């Protein structure tokens, strides 16, 4: 499996349009890096080697640090509700690792844009890059900023000099569905 | 769609956009500060204008939600915090004659010159000279006229200014609905809406005319004391039943009586404990000291520095070309970057300094959950308070004794008990009564019941009847003693000065019962204790979101501020005292003056 592409792309994508990669060696991943945080759920961590499914998934985004709580089963938030929901019945296993010497330059970095709001809470495993402009108030806007209308993106200001909690953060999400073995 | 669930939306853009623009503007703010060069001048205020310019247009833009319809207790506090006008409720002329004549004060105060009646050319400036005499000269002579030429030469330009500038506060003040400026001030202690923890802005004058009340005992044995010391240093120049001169008092101002301590001191011959020769013994540097406050302050129950404050503060004077304001100062840029400023000596004041300066990023590492708008202390005087418990149980000699720089044995005596509380007397309890008096005459000039031709008069009858000290020299109605200080002529509130005083001691008692002192209250230490750390971050964690009342029934148990927690600090030397003044006469008379005769 090109586990080499998923984890080391040079540039991640952005959290309300995350990169999916389908696949038609565990123990790379598993013996390499520190690796801030990594949580399997449904399958034990250590004997993903004798249960194989027909096929699975690698979402990869870029969040910020205390935030990385939020990518569970059942969680709440600016991120579990209206850019990437998991739902509840999960079976994969999310992993996530610092990354604040790549993906932050002096001076801001502007590229990375989750969106704080939307009409309702996202389903499970949906995707929405409309970029409409919300209606706040009961008057129309017709599509421009002003009173009770606003962008709905919020571009993170990543720097160097920052506070673990406010660096960027890699995400990469496997996800099981039952073939590859 | 209703009126209250738009405010979230608009307060959550508001946030995001406001923590942005003001990590920029802090960042610029501090590459200046600890590099001055002259286009990082330029690249700071681009920054603050541009941050300036978008807080402007987001408060005129945030007058659309009425303050009435709203029901959360926190966007209240957000959009009341965020809709008041302040100054640009004026005209234009007026703003700008305000702003003007703003500065105008500020560099008279600041370049203001004063040279010699026998030799013209030897011209002072204030902080490199006059408060250098008046510290630390022994004549009498040369102290009267420092203190006469100051008052004459730069307080009679500050007259005519002050005067308008009265009456253009005043009014942007009524534009607001406050009755006058000095509502505006007391409007910091108002609490609204929480049925049980109320508090108006003319409470204030009562609970601080209340609890000024019960030090005048205290302050008059003080007063005696020092009056029948300085009656040896200035022979015939003080009388045993009148007030002191007020240039015979340690500084211009008579604020601070701290350098009347060579003069004053109970027991001369036994040296205060001052462990400077122990830390150069040990070779101790700039990051030791910084070291070992971080493990005092993480031994209470708080966590530690954040990994991110070692490489990025300036802990050290930059060597070959690196002009730098190093004035020792906590900054709080936000998204979790917190530095230090201060150029570290191996000392002992910079060894408590340390202190005083991470109790500070300890409070801002506290509440720093909490929205933007609401990341501040309790109010003005929580801040101070908090990171000056700190170097006060940092500074006891079980405490120094346990680090290593005081031998091991070190008996203690009560000789040098009694000098070191009457050392922190003359700089405690000497300043109440002068804070108290100006406040008392600006909230009294403000609202309208001194007229303007009765300014020096008041003035000069209540620094008699309340501080106790009369001038020697007849000031008439050309000159304006108060415009002469610093807070006065700069336009900066003073009653925070008041109300820190009296919440430190109360944190202390209160901090003092739960790791179970048992003798003085002077001898206490709260180190090793995880129940001080506790109750002390029950309360810093909380920030501006609930009502300062509240916030300080979660650490002493009562509402409103308190003044036995400083008596019980003092007892020691208030016994002393009154056991040294049996001959003596315990007050003053109003009426002696040193001229006539
Ligand atoms: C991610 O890609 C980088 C670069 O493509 C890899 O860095 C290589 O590391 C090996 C040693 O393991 C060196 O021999 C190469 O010279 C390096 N290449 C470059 C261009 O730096 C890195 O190993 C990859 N990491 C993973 C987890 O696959
Ligand atoms: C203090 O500021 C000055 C100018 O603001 C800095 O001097 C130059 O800054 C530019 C900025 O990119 C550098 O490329 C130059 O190399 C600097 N000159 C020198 C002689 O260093 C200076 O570097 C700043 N000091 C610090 C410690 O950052
Ligand atoms: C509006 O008021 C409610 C309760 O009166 C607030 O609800 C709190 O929300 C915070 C975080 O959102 C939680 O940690 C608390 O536990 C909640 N308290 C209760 C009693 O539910 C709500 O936060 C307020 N709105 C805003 C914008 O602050
Ligand atoms: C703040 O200043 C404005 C003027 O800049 C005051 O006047 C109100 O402004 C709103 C906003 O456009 C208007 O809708 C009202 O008609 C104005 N007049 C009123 C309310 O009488 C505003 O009152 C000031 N508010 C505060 C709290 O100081
Ligand atoms: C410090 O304590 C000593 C005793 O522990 C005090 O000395 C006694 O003082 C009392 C009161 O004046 C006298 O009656 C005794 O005769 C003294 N005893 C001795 C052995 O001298 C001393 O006065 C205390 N000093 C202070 C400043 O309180
Ligand atoms: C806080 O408590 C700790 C442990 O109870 C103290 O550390 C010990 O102190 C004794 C007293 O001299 C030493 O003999 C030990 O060597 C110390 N242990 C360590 C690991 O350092 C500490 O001194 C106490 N601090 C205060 C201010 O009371
Ligand atoms: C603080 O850091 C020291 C290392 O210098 C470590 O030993 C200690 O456990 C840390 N304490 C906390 C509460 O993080």
């Amino acid at each position: 499996c090109p586990f080499d592409e998923v984890f080391n792309a040079t540039t991640f994508a952005s959290v309300y349009a995350w990169n999916r990669k389908r696949i038609s060696d565990y123990s790379v991943l598993y013996n390499f890096a520190p690796f801030f945080a990594f949580k399997c759920y449904g399958v034990s961590p250590t004997k993903l080697n004798d249960l194989c499914f027909t096929n699975v998934y690698a979402d990869s985004f870029v969040i910020r640090g205390n935030e990385v709580s939020q990518i569970a089963p059942g969680q709440t938030g600016n991120i579990a509700d209206y850019n990437y929901k998991l739902p509840d019945d999960f079976t994969g296993c999310v992993i996530a690792w610092n990354s604040n010497k790549l993906d932050s330059k002096v001076g801001g970095n502007y590229n990375y844009r989750y969106r704080l709001f939307r009409k309702s809470n996202l389903k499970p495993f949906e995707r929405d890059i409309s970029t409409e402009i919300y209606q706040a108030g009961n008057k129309p806007c017709n599509g421009v900023a002003g009173v009770n209308c606003y962008f709905p993106l919020q571009s993170y200001g990543f720097r160097p000099t920052y506070g673990v909690g406010h660096q960027p953060y890699r995400v990469v999400v496997l996800s099981f569905e039952l073939t590859v073995c | 769609s209703t009126i209250e669930e738009q405010a979230k939306t608009f307060l959550d853009k508001f946030n995001h956009e406001a923590e942005d623009l003001f990590y920029q503007s802090s960042l610029a703010s501090w590459n200046y500060n600890t590099n001055i060069t002259e286009e990082n001048v330029q690249n700071m205020n681009n920054a603050g204008d541009k941050w300036s310019a978008f807080l402007k247009e987001q408060s005129t833009l945030a007058q659309m939600y009425p303050l009435q319809e709203i029901q959360n207790l926190t966007v209240k506090l957000q959009l009341q915090a965020l809709q008041q006008n302040g100054s640009s409720v004026l005209s234009e002329d007026k703003s700008k004659r305000l702003n003007t004549i703003l500065n105008t004060m500020s560099t008279i105060y600041s370049t203001g010159k004063v040279c010699n009646p026998d030799n013209p050319q030897e011209c002072l400036l204030l902080e490199p000279g006059l408060n250098e005499i008046m510290a630390n000269s022994l004549d009498y002579n040369e102290r009267l006229w420092a203190w006469e030429s100051w008052r004459s030469e730069v307080g009679k330009q500050l007259r005519p200014l002050y005067e308008e500038y009265v009456v253009l506060k005043n009014e942007m003040a009524r534009a607001n609905h406050y009755e006058d400026y000095g509502d505006y001030w007391r409007g910091d202690y108002e609490v609204n809406g929480v049925d049980g923890y109320d508090y108006s802005r003319g409470q204030l004058i009562e609970d601080v005319e209340h609890t000024f009340e019960e030090i005048k005992p205290l302050y008059e044995h003080l007063h005696a004391y020092v009056r029948a010391k300085l009656m040896n240093a200035y022979p015939s120049y003080i009388s045993p039943i009148g007030c002191l001169p007020a240039h015979l008092l340690g500084d211009m101002w008579g604020r601070f009586w701290t350098n009347l301590y060579s003069l004053t001191v109970p027991f001369g011959q036994k040296p205060n404990i001052d462990v400077t020769d122990a830390m150069v013994d040990q070779a101790w540097d700039a990051q030791r000291i910084f070291k070992e406050a971080e493990k005092f302050f993480v031994s209470v129950g708080l966590p530690n520095m954040t990994q991110g404050f070692w490489e990025n503060s300036m802990l050290t004077d930059p060597g070959n070309v690196q002009k730098a304001v190093c004035h020792p100062t906590a900054w709080d840029l936000g998204k979790g970057d917190f530095r230090i400023l201060m150029c570290t000596k191996v000392t002992m004041d910079d060894f408590l300094t340390a202190h005083h300066e991470m109790g500070h990023i300890q409070y801002d590492m506290a509440y720093a959950a909490q929205p933007f708008l609401l990341r501040n202390g309790a109010n003005e005087g929580f801040h101070e308070a908090v990171g000056e418990i700190m170097s006060l149980s940092a500074a006891t000699p079980k405490h120094l004794k346990s680090i290593g720089l005081l031998s091991p044995d070190f008996q203690e005596d009560n000789e040098t008990e009694i000098n070191f509380l009457l050392k922190q007397a003359l700089t405690i309890v000497g300043t109440l009564p002068f804070t108290y008096m100006l406040e008392k005459w600006r909230w009294m000039v403000f609202k309208g019941e001194i007229p303007k031709d009765q300014w020096m008069k008041k003035w000069w009858e209540m620094k008699r009847e309340i501080v106790g000290v009369v001038e020697p020299v007849p000031h008439d109605e050309t000159y304006c003693d108060p415009a002469s200080l610093f807070h006065v002529s700069n336009d900066y509130s003073f009653i925070r000065y008041y109300t820190r005083t009296l919440y430190q001691f109360q944190f202390q008692e209160a901090l003092c019962q739960a790791a179970k002192h048992e003798g003085p209250l002077h001898k206490c230490d709260i180190s090793n204790s995880t129940e001080a750390g506790q109750k002390l971050f029950n309360m810093l964690r909380l920030g501006k979101s609930e009502p300062w009342t509240l916030a300080l029934e979660n650490v002493v148990g009562a509402k409103n501020m308190n003044v036995r927690p400083l008596l019980n600090y003092f007892e020691p030397l208030f016994t002393w005292l009154k056991d040294q003044n049996k001959n003596s006469f315990v007050g003053w008379s109003t009426d002696w003056s040193p001229y006539a005769d």
